């Protein structure tokens, strides 16, 4: 009983420390997605000179 | 037989809730957005493309 | 190119409709389940004891 | 940001109401177990003089 | 899992609301006036030629 | 300048529409709850005796 005890609440504990890291990474992508974003305008006015 | 703080079945209603409402927020998103991929994880090759 | 661009876009809307009805009509039908689940065990055992 | 630190605030409404109705039911059982007990010793002792 | 006071889908949906009003706007703007550049930011070299 | 001073006026009606819906639907949550924590007390110690 006293180990089952203690599976189920490492278990749990597990289970919220997923969500804590998931949500650090979605961070990170949407500052990615406006670095891409800025990037490529900064391309197509390179191409309109020349 | 009957125990005291069983409730199993409830666990698993709440399992398959939990997908249910998962999908549910999913596909609105997609739709509201009127994108295909989004995000980053929906396709790896197309976004180079 | 911009025609083939066009077609990662989005899916034509009718599947992603049918996919919300069905998770939406599904949904309801797991909280009902899991309500009766909730309330059927334990008023059977207060009934036994 | 206020996706993520809106997942600290509250459980699903599910399992705190499970709990909710798993102590109610037990507190009764508690309640007519002390009740019988509490009728049990004198009783059965009066009658031996 | 379920919760209360985490209305994220609104919040999205109102961000892509806003940028598609703000389009909107702007386009109206254009045709309206018709006229290509218009203000001094579209374009940065036109102003000159 | 009427551009300017009229971005001070009312926010969308879109997020107090949510919040007025949220309000709405969490009180009845509060008195629901408040009824029963009324029931409760009285009813649960008339049959100590």
């Amino acid at each position: 009983s006293e180990k089952l005890r203690g599976q189920i609440s490492g278990l749990k504990r597990a289970s919220l420390n997923a969500q804590d890291g998931i949500s650090l990474l979605q961070t990170a992508e949407g500052g990615l997605q406006n670095i891409q974003d800025m990037l490529q305008r900064m391309r197509e006015l390179a191409v309109q000179a020349g | 037989a009957m125990y005291i703080n069983t409730n199993v079945p409830s666990l698993t209603a709440q399992r398959y809730l939990g997908e249910t409402n998962n999908a549910v927020s999913k596909s609105l998103e997609r739709l509201s957005s009127g994108l295909r991929i989004n995000s980053a994880s929906d396709d790896a090759s197309g976004l180079a493309i | 190119l911009t025609a083939a661009e066009s077609r990662i876009r989005d899916l034509d809307i009718a599947d992603e409709m049918a996919k919300f009805t069905k998770n939406q009509i599904l949904a309801q039908s797991n909280i009902s389940m899991l309500a009766q689940a909730n309330s059927l065990p334990q008023m059977a055992l207060s009934l036994l004891g």
